[PDB]
RNA sequence: AACUGAAGAGUUUGAUCAUGGCUCAGAUUGAACGCUGGCGGCAGGCCUAACACAUGCAAGUCGAGCGGAUAAAGGGAGCUUGCUCCUGGAUUCAGCGGCGGACGGGUGAGUAAUGCCUAGGAAUCUGCCUGGUAGUGGGGGAUAACGUCCGGAAACGGGCGCUAAUACCGCAUACGUCCUGAGGGAGAAAGUGGGGGAUCUUCGGACCUCACGCUAUCAGAUGAGCCUAGGUCGGAUUAGCUAGUUGGUGGGGUAAAGGCCUACCAAGGCGACGAUCCGUAACUGGUCUGAGAGGAUGAUCAGUCACACUGGAACUGAGACACGGUCCAGACUCCUACGGGAGGCAGCAGUGGGGAAUAUUGGACAAUGGGCGAAAGCCUGAUCCAGCCAUGCCGCGUGUGUGAAGAAGGUCUUCGGAUUGUAAAGCACUUUAAGUUGGGAGGAAGGGCAGUAAGUUAAUACCUUGCUGUUUUGACGUUACCAACAGAAUAAGCACCGGCUAACUUCGUGCCAGCAGCCGCGGUAAUACGAAGGGUGCAAGCGUUAAUCGGAAUUACUGGGCGUAAAGCGCGCGUAGGUGGUUCAGCAAGUUGGAUGUGAAAUCCCCGGGCUCAACCUGGGAACUGCAUCCAAAACUACUGAG
């Protein structure tokens, strides 16, 4: 199947997430068809945390894209 | 896709052999070089001579080391 | 080890003797057509071809040989028949 | 690292004020600058045409304070800027917290004013900070820590401002201790002793 | 958003100009060693023996697939405090099954080639996902468990007897599937669970509905297999190499084109544009130097390939010729009742060995992810975190002010003094980090339970979904961070000083010991050896050694030379190849301009944004010089036609 989920980038304690698509059988941070937004917890100050496309998501989503437990919220607060 | 060479052997059977020339330049030294190209083209008639002048298109492979085919003879 | 790789091993036997029987039926239905035509035959091996098209074909949806190649082995038999007229 | 040691000794060797000893009290009594330091003060004689550009170097690197793994570092982000590296190069230096501490004149040495910051007792957009590396920008209200106005050290370099005048980039209040980092400083309010061409041409080769 | 830097010196000579070597100043490393040693962030840590391995752990999970045996609560009775039996039954897991172990982690042995990059295309496949479409009818024979017997030192093996399934196999039907020449012919399936109006019935069940699962098939994404063209290290004191070799035909074989394989036919194929052979080496995006052109190099991070003690081989399956699978042969350890067996750390730790040299037999599933079940949950030595090591980059301390009797004390001296030096001492203040005490976020999204509203329906029963209410969760952790208390107390070395090259004099030593990157010093006055004062460079580091690129216009495309410094074949003729006088005309292969597809993300660069700053993390752009397909221009070169 192909998935949308979570990457980690960042320094210790303190996680910068990427909103990717990525076949199932994949790394976390090995290869990816693309990547479409980011998610920053730990956002102060003029950073932003959620920051989706609604466009590729239009479009992934209409083909069998398999969202995981976070990315089924995200989404959804838009 | 189309490419364009000359003849050079009959000897085998329904099958052709052309040199397609080609100018690449030199890497380094700003030249541009002759450097030669020999396929195996598949002739179909048995039916073209040393030293025509063809054009060969890319097809499926027919044996191993004969993916050209014969489009048409330009000039003889 | 694991309990669990020596399970996929006592499994494997189960299969392959259960396999083995339902590849070799395949093969004796196909040599029966294949020996009857070597000898000129026209209506020997016209009644070996009518009871081997639903041998093949049955052992296609079974998953033993692959549907493409018994889509192979009818094409090329009726192509030897029809040499004989 | 710091330098911890004798201060008009490097004032000595360089020959000039260099403005390093504290008080308005006198150069040249407690310093006594006519020689060169060391056993042999009294010869002397052509320095050498690399030993003038290092001199000038080493120079401009005592007033501040910075040692040198430290100095090459702004002098990549001299060259990184557009245009002028020479400029830019002080320039990064007058906007550093300990010199704008002197500058409002909140301390009678530089060194001074290096330990102020280091206490935290300056506070710079409201909020503390303790890095004598600080780079402010335009407009940034240096203020004081309510828990050390009283200290006499603040009270009397204010005495010691007479025999400086205002820099005409920053402007100060004193009654609230609330400095204000008006703009950058120009090219104009720099002395001429120190080199913006040799400094430069020094860390080619 | 677009964006700039190029240094020289010493050494051949009585001296000079030139040619030409050598050596130093720079920035760098998975570095090692010597001296010295406060702190914290962010990083990295077997480059050598792919050399053997003690002991722990690294892939299991489903009782809403089916047997079986454990049988609670409770329903109890009875008998006299406890047992008896009964009744239901919640739990629980050895076995059959469905899935998953082909992903994730590790290492660089092999391979000089279509392996890997870039551009293309045609002959295929694809479990789980999404969109559809047509179904989900009936029937039979076995089998483990469990019995029981027999054999084995074990590791286990054998026999007879019994039972079930979504296990397995016929039969029935079928497009919108396969083959066929139209004509015609061939092929499937599995049920469990929540409910329930009516009705048949032991609501054993049928029944209706819902969730889930299964069977054909078309399309989409995703992954994979093939073919062409080009590029891809040194050696010419390696020049010929090859009979499935190179084509054709007939037949097989594989998901798929092909000498892939075979039977005859034919005598071809490649090669100085370097075949063949030898020697070494995993490639790439990138890193390190450089002004640039280039030159070396492929640690960590990412993509691709290749292996899993050595050599083979297939099965199972959607997809392996399979790191914790099977069979065989070999080598090597271990067990044994001597008959036979067992095992594979190039998973995380760890031991031995090698070596100039490289870390703890940690903590957890809270986070992000995977596998199974979607019902919660369960597994996870990949992940997220701690421990060790100045192994690197970046930041902060080791106090601040005043103070000349210019004190002792030291060294030198023309004996007058000079210098160490406001430096100490003395006096007045300051308390970050470290220490101590109190306080204290953020990483937490959910799950349970209850309620409610929507749509499913025959039945707002169940269930799905909004929402409400209530309750529960963190390895890190004594968290970052904040406040208070103590007091200047808790905290500086290392090389060098004749010239290149910043910085100097006395004392020993006398061709001895010794020094050295090059010039070269030392024979009794040494600014070069050994010390002492003084001084200069750098700092929590400083020095040497090893190794690349610069400087080296010293392999010169950008950017050199050949009368005498090294360098014009003894002279001809000439094949491949390189270059082409002059007018028109055509053409568009080069060339210029433009458009589209591509050039993975990271890295570098530019403008911003977060951590008290910076390193570090991160948003947007440019760039990736390329290759391909189209459109136009026609000066010059090429090709063509005429002179």
């Amino acid at each position: 199947m192909v998935t949308i989920r979570l990457a980690r980038g960042g320094s210790k304690k303190r996680p910068f997430y990427h909103l990717t698509v990525t076949n199932s059988r994949n790394a976390r941070d090995g290869r990816f068809v693309e990547r479409i937004g980011f998610f920053n917890p730990v956002a102060t100050g003029g950073e932003v945390r959620l920051s989706v496309d609604q466009e590729r998501a239009t479009y992934w989503l209409g083909q069998g894209a398999q969202p995981s437990e976070r990315v089924a919220q995200l989404l959804k607060d838009a | 896709r189309t490419l364009t060479g000359r003849v050079v052997s009959d000897k085998m059977d329904k099958t052709v052999t052309v040199l397609i020339e080609r100018r690449v330049k030199h890497p380094i030294y700003g030249k541009y070089v002759k450097r030669s190209t020999k396929l195996h083209a598949h002739d179909e008639s048995n039916q073209c001579r040393i030293g025509d002048l063809v054009t060969i298109r890319e097809t499926r492979p027919l044996a191993k080391t004969k993916a050209w085919t014969l489009v048409d003879i330009v000039e003889r | 080890n694991t309990p669990s790789a020596k399970k996929r091993a006592k499994q494997a036997e189960k299969r392959r003797s259960h396999n083995a029987s339902l590849r070799s039926m395949v093969r004796t239905y196909i040599k029966n057509v294949v020996k009857a035509i070597d000898a000129k035959d026209l209506e020997k091996a016209q009644a070996a071809f009518t009871a081997a098209v639903p041998v093949i074909d049955r052992m296609a949806d079974k998953g033993i040989i692959h549907k493409n190649k018994a889509a192979r082995h009818k094409s090329r038999l009726s192509g030897h028949i029809k040499a004989l007229s | 690292a710091r330098y911890i040691g004798p201060k008009c000794k490097l004032s000595r060797r360089e020959g000039t004020d260099l403005f390093l000893k504290s008080g308005a009290r006198a150069l040249d009594s407690k310093c006594k600058a006519e020689n060169v330091p060391g056993q042999h003060g009294q010869r002397r004689g052509r320095l050498s045409d690399y030993g003038l550009q290092l001199r000038e170097k080493q120079k401009v690197r005592r007033i501040y304070g910075v040692l040198e793994r430290q100095f090459r570092g702004y002098y990549q982000e001299a060259s990184r800027r557009k245009g002028s590296t020479g400029e830019n190069l002080l320039q990064l230096l007058e906007c550093r917290l300990d010199n704008v501490v002197y500058r409002m004149g909140f301390g009678s040495t530089r060194s001074e004013s290096r330990q102020l910051v280091s206490h935290k007792a300056i506070t710079v957009n409201g909020q503390t900070v303790n890095i004598p590396s600080y780079q402010v920008k335009a407009g940034d209200v240096v203020a004081v820590r309510e828990k050390s106005k009283n200290q006499l050290r603040i009270a009397q370099a204010l005495e010691l401002c007479g025999q400086r005048g205002r820099v005409e980039w920053v402007e100060v209040d004193l009654d609230k201790k609330a400095g204000t980092f008006k703009s950058a400083p120009a090219r104009s309010d720099l002395s001429a002793d120190i080199n913006e061409n040799l400094i430069v041409e020094l860390y080619s080769k």
